[PDB]
């Protein structure tokens, strides 16, 4: 749940 | 369409938004490039760009998967990348 969605994560 | 990232302190230097429930393009739930870091390895090599679909990484599907599932996925990535991008399949491509 650290990346997660209706949001974008850099890589 | 294949991209050969060399992954890095950076990380691949980009942002994706996309998969389950964090559908970029209405209609097409696949993972999307949705920003694209300075001096990233997809801004260098990369080739990338904002609006790509990722197929895969390293090979490994990210058809359809859930965000964190799929940015683990390229967060699981040492020196060396195989990113399988295409363009919008279930939507407007471009």
């Amino acid at each position: 749940q650290r990346t997660r969605q209706r949001n974008e994560t850099q890589v | 369409m294949e991209i050969k990232l060399i992954k890095g302190p950076k990380g691949l230097g980009f942002s994706i938004a996309g998969g389950v429930g964090n559908q970029h393009i209405p209609g097409d739930n696949s993972i999307y490039v949705t920003k694209i870091i300075e001096g990233g390895a997809a801004h260098k090599d990369g080739k990338l760009q904002i609006g790509d679909k990722l197929l895969a990484v390293n090979n490994v599907c990210l058809e359809e998967v859930t965000h964190e599932e799929a940015v683990t996925a390229l967060k699981n990535t040492s020196d060396f990348v195989y990113l399988k991008v295409a363009k919008p399949t279930g939507s407007h491509h471009h």
